[PDB]
């Protein structure tokens, strides 16, 4: 499982760029693709989404109508055609796969990403209490957040996903729905929630935990990421 | 020495066993359960209607979560259904379209199947690639596979068309223990609640109890007069029912070593295809060859109800682990849920 | 000759040495088990739509 | 009035709403819910729908034929009701013709039907037939106008003349081509089933073919015969009086044809009767 | 009342479409069942047409064929014969030379008698009521050579005729066809297997076409 993104570099205002990503190691047709943007001084941000059948393509308000996403089933390559690129869009883009079914783990694998530098409402609001806290090896820490709307759906499922972005690496899914841990994640991670307030407990902290923890909601298609909590050793 | 003495000793042992079973028969179950109130009429309706398969369904099994259920049909594809939403989770295209048996591991990771092909195909549902692939092909049987059930997360036991049973290890893929007590084609197989014992029925009109660790036959029952089509273990683990073509179900107990009572009716002349017990065991649902499924009281032995939702032979029947609902499959290419 | 003959006699003589429990005790135990879980059988009694997940 | 034409018309009408409505309803419900969606099943569904619509329009059609002198129901209704009637009639005729052509092609190209004949092709053909039927009805809606005498209004074709043109067009495309197509299809089927190295008696095929053809002809001949004679016979000669008095029998028998169709195509199958009886027993 | 289950419903619809497409493609190929006593005959037939269930695919005149051979099963057919209820036709193979040769454990029983009993049991089965049968009489030259010395009355004492090929062939054909009871529903397609190729395949194609025509005509009610 690997995602090699290409098409970055510099670009002048109002230009156009076509980002390409070749999927390998898995069925690209069955998995849906997500574009997560992250600026040099900002957290993650959802860009667009495309389903397996190339249907129900939805875009964010900040890029609503200006960008378009396409995919090639027999070629197994994702394309993102951007037009009239603005200076505010200067940021790095991440490619993420997703498969939706009972017991699935969406946003499990995160690509490498390519840096794209531009030459010179009513959505869910996620707010974190603290942005940076000191941590020491062997101790226990907890990360808390809040949401402007209850994510607990009538079906009992809570659409809350946590991610960890280590320095120099892409984000990784730690816990999805606060009940099931992602594959390969140590069992020392635990999450909880009360419908509106959520918490992420990390027991037996280790040097491998140094990074920025991000939160994401999936109840509504206009995803919104939190401010991000950085743990400094 | 000679076959005459061996046959004489066998006949003497059979006579002794029959005399012991007769002496052990102190009282019956019907006369004692007469003081219990009747369950009355039970009205079950089709809550969900699954119309995915395009061929005759032959087997199904519920998962540990009591929400996912696997189904096998002659079309050569396995479908994982979501009982609450009727959604298709995965579609496993089988290399052999003659599948007639399927199993769902308790952990929800692996699923097995088989049929006319002596090779049992194992499939993993939680692969990192997201596509279901053949985990391991268990070959070595001579006859067709009739029933299979996951003994554990890494061990599986299945019955073949021949008069033998084998226990396979997913790690190595070899027969850890081979049972050779049956004298006819094995058709049914069911595991006990403790996972240490399992019962199996064959066309020799008898049901025998086997031990996993000991690897030997613990008990043998000969209450039926025809072939046994299905078998289910009582929730308490001390009894089990069996379905046969003579249209006369018979309940047996592992401690009494005989048949407790029978379930039959005059108008019921068709054979049984599947049998299952409720969470409490008070209701014994059995699917017949007819287009209807009847419900029997485990203690009173009365027809508490009938299900006329299908229009073809009922092939399989399975009650959820939580007893919240029961699914019934038939050759009509439909799988409905009742409760 | 003795492969399928002596083995059958051995199996039948070793299977008969098992212990036998009274049928009345087994019937009483089965009745007690069925009565204990009478309240935990959604199929035995009518479960309301509030708890039934299949209820529309 | 107690005239023989009126008595026969009322008897034929009562036979339509007594035989067709229950039978057509049952056939539609069965083929729609209690049976799979096979090619023949889709054909039977479309035919039953067309026949039910024709039977439901029969009373309105006869009431319009009777009230051709005043018709105080306005302009759009005189253009709509006959338009819908003719549309349903042409749809039923085209569905019968397509069923005949399919039954013929089954025996004419067996290998082709096993590779390309599916439910999608049948649905596409039915859609094309219903579309062509709509285009065949526009002449009825566009030319149908209203005129008025010195004291009352009258709806008709006051306006070759559109009346004769549309009459000949309907005649041709409703009797000459469908009838000859069905005749050729059944004749070829019988000729190929009676001959060959594996020939057999199969008298049932011949009987079904001849009875269906006879019913269709006896039903659809009088209407067209009175139509062609109406343009050649003036309303002054005594023959014109008989034509005007027996015209309603034409539509009566045309609707009786739609009421009898469910009994000649759907119920003949050995599999449909089983499901029908099962559903009846279930309801009862 | 849906937040994330939209993708689940989309996946379900895609899987349903894929299954429907596979079914339309599956039912597009003809399926046949191969049966008959003796392994040499079935082996020769499979070779001319080109363990458990043995699957074989071969296309002839733009028509697909799925041959099913269950000779390697060797188990009670009463519990799995019903799986072939939806087959188009059953090909029964029997070697004419078996009229004289017998099996190992015969006990005064001719192999031809066992073949006839098997044919009668498979023909009068309740699961093959509407399924046709294609009887192929293998070992034509061998039988023609044996009848020169070994008479046919050895297996059929009631047979009274000349020890020739045409008469004996017609008598065997009649005896094999007399076992059929559903003279109206069944239709036995008999043929003498030839040594040269491109001959049996043509007869199989013709029989399959005739059976398909008859089935489609019966489904509509005209037959």
């Amino acid at each position: 499982v690997q995602l090699v993104e290409s098409g970055g570099g510099l670009v002048q205002p109002g230009g156009s760029r076509k980002l390409s990503c070749s999927a390998s190691g898995f069925a690209f047709s069955s998995f849906g693709m997500h574009w997560v943007r992250q600026a040099p001084e900002k957290g993650l941000e959802w860009v667009a989404y495309i389903s397996s059948g190339s249907g129900t393509i939805y875009y964010a308000d900040t890029v609503k109508g200006r960008f378009t996403i396409s995919r090639d089933d027999p070629k197994n390559t994702l394309f993102l055609q951007m037009t009239s690129l603005r200076s505010e869009d200067t940021a790095m883009y991440y490619c993420v796969r997703s498969i939706y079914y009972y017991g699935s783990s969406p946003f499990d694998f995160w690509g490498q990403g390519t840096t794209l530098t531009v030459s010179a409402s009513a959505d869910i609001v996620m707010t974190q209490a603290t942005s940076s806290v000191p941590v020491t090896p062997g101790e226990s820490v907890s990360i808390s957040c809040r949401s402007s709307k209850s994510l607990l759906h009538s079906n009992g499922n809570t659409y809350l996903y946590w991610f960890l972005q280590r320095p120099g690496q892409s984000p990784q899914l730690l816990i999805y729905r606060m009940s099931n841990l992602a594959s390969g994640v140590p069992d020392r991670f635990s999450g909880s929630g009360s419908g509106t307030a959520f918490t992420l407990t990390i027991s037996r902290l280790e040097a491998e935990d140094v990074g920025v923890y991000y939160c994401m909601q999936h109840l509504e298609y206009p995803l919104t990421f939190g401010a991000g909590t950085k743990l400094e050793l | 020495s000679e076959l005459d003495q061996l046959r004489q000793e066998a006949e003497q042992l059979k006579n002794q066993i029959r005399d012991a079973r007769k002496a052990c028969a102190d009282a019956t179950l019907s006369q004692i359960t007469n003081n219990i109130d009747p369950v009355g009429r039970i009205q079950m309706r089709t809550r969900r209607t699954l119309r995915g398969h395009l061929a005759k369904i032959y087997a199904m099994h519920w998962g540990t979560d009591s929400r996912l259920l696997v189904s096998a049909s002659q079309d050569g594809k396995l479908i994982i259904w979501d009982s609450y939403t009727t959604n298709k989770v995965h579609a496993i295209p089988l290399r052999s379209s003659w599948v007639m048996t399927c199993a769902y591991a308790p952990s929800g990771n692996y699923v097995a199947c088989g049929g006319l092909d002596n090779i049992c195909s194992i499939y993993n549902l939680k692969t990192r690639e997201g596509n279901v692939r053949v985990s391991r092909e268990l070959a070595g049987h001579t006859g067709y596979l009739s029933c299979c059930r996951f003994l554990d997360d890494n061990q599986i036991v299945t019955s073949s068309g021949d008069t033998t049973c084998a226990l396979w290890d997913i790690e190595t893929g070899q027969q850890t223990t081979t049972f050779t007590g049956h004298t006819g084609d094995v058709m049914s197989l069911s595991l006990a609640p403790d996972t240490r014992l399992f019962v199996s029925g064959a066309c020799d009109a008898s049901a025998k109890l086997w031990d996993v660790r000991e690897g030997m036959c613990r008990q043998t029952f000969t209450g039926h007069e025809s072939d046994i089509n299905a078998i289910c273990f009582f929730p308490n683990g001390n009894a089990f029912a069996t379905g046969s073509d003579d249209a006369t179900c018979r309940l047996f107990d592992l401690r009494a070593d005989q048949e407790l009572m029978t379930y039959s009716h005059d108008n019921i002349i068709c054979g049984i295809t599947s049998v299952s017990f409720s969470k409490s065991g008070r209701l014994l649902l059995a699917g017949y060859d007819d287009f209807n499924c009847n419900v029997w009281d485990a203690l009173k032995a009365d027809r508490a109800g009938v299900l006329a939702g299908h229009d073809n032979r009922v092939s399989c029947l399975g009650v959820t682990d939580d007893g919240m609902a029961v699914a019934t499959g038939s050759w009509d290419s439909f799988l409905k849920i009742w409760n | 000759s003795i492969a399928q003959a002596r083995k059958l006699v051995e199996q039948l003589k070793m299977e008969a040495n098992i212990d036998r429990i009274k049928v009345s005790k087994a019937a009483a135990d089965l009745m007690a088990y069925c009565e204990a879980h009478a309240k935990e059988d959604p199929l035995l009694t009518p479960v309301p739509a509030s708890e039934n997940p299949f209820r529309e | 009035w107690n005239e023989p034409p009126v008595i026969l018309s009322m008897v034929i009408l009562s036979l339509t709403f007594l035989l067709g409505l229950p039978g057509n309803g049952l056939v539609l419900w069965v083929a729609g819910l209690k049976m799979q969606r096979t090619v023949n099943t889709i054909w039977f569904l479309h035919l039953t729908l067309a026949d039910l619509l024709c039977c439901l329009s029969l009373p309105f059609s006869l009431a319009h034929l009777a009230l051709q002198g005043q018709w105080p129901y306005g302009r759009f209704l005189c253009k709509l009701i006959p338009s819908i009637i003719v549309l349903n009639m042409f749809a039923s005729v085209f569905l019968l013709t397509a069923i005949s052509l399919d039954r013929c092609l089954v025996v004419f190209k067996p290998i082709w039907c096993q590779n390309h004949r599916n439910v999608g092709m049948a649905c596409s053909i039915c859609g094309c037939i219903w579309v062509v039927a709509f285009v065949m009805c526009i002449p009825v809606f566009v030319y149908r106008e209203i005129f008025t005498t010195d004291n009352h209004n009258r709806c008709g074709y006051k306006f070759p003349t559109p009346l004769v043109a549309i009459t000949i067009t309907r005649l041709v495309v409703g009797f000459l081509l469908p009838s000859v197509i069905m005749i050729a299809c059944y004749s070829f089927i019988v000729f190929r089933m009676q001959r060959g190295r594996f020939a057999k008696s199969q008298s049932k095929t011949f009987r079904v073919a001849v009875v269906v053809v006879a019913v269709f002809l006896v039903c659809w001949t009088p209407y067209h015969i009175f139509g062609v004679l109406s343009l050649l016979t003036d309303p002054e000669t005594p023959l014109g009086k008989t034509l005007m008095s027996w015209d309603h029998v034409c539509i009566a028998l045309a609707s009786a044809n739609s009421c009898f169709n469910p009994f000649l195509y759907a119920l003949l199958g050995k599999d449909f009767r089983k499901k029908a009886r099962q559903s009846i027993q279930g309801i009862l | 009342l849906s937040a994330e289950d939209k993708a689940a419903v989309e996946r379900s619809k895609m899987i349903d479409r894929n299954l429907r497409e596979d079914g339309e493609k599956a039912a597009r190929e003809v399926k046949l069942l191969l049966l008959g006593a003796g392994e040499s005959g079935k082996s020769t037939i499979v070779k001319q047409m080109k363990t458990g269930i043995v699957e074989t695919h071969f296309t002839f005149k733009d028509l697909h064929f799925k041959m099913f051979d269950v000779g390697a099963q060797r188990s009670e057919r009463k519990k799995w014969i019903h799986c072939f209820e939806g087959v188009t036709a059953i090909i029964f193979c029997v070697a004419l030379s078996d009229y004289d040769l017998v099996l190992a454990e015969d006990e005064e029983m001719n192999r031809m008698h066992e073949s006839m009993k098997l044919f009668d049991s498979i023909c009068n089965n309740k699961w093959f009521t509407d399924t046709s049968i294609i009887l192929f009489l293998n070992k034509k030259d061998l039988f023609e050579e044996k009848i020169k010395k070994s008479p046919l009355t050895i297996c059929y004492p009631e047979y009274a005729g000349s020890n020739t090929y045409e008469e004996a062939a017609a008598y065997i054909q009649c005896q094999f066809e007399d076992l059929n009871k559903r003279k109206d529903t069944k239709e036995i397609y008999t043929h003498f297997t030839c040594s040269t190729d491109t001959k049996n395949v043509q007869f199989v194609f013709d029989a399959v076409t005739d059976v398909i025509i008859k089935n489609n005509l019966k489904d509509c009610g005209l037959f």
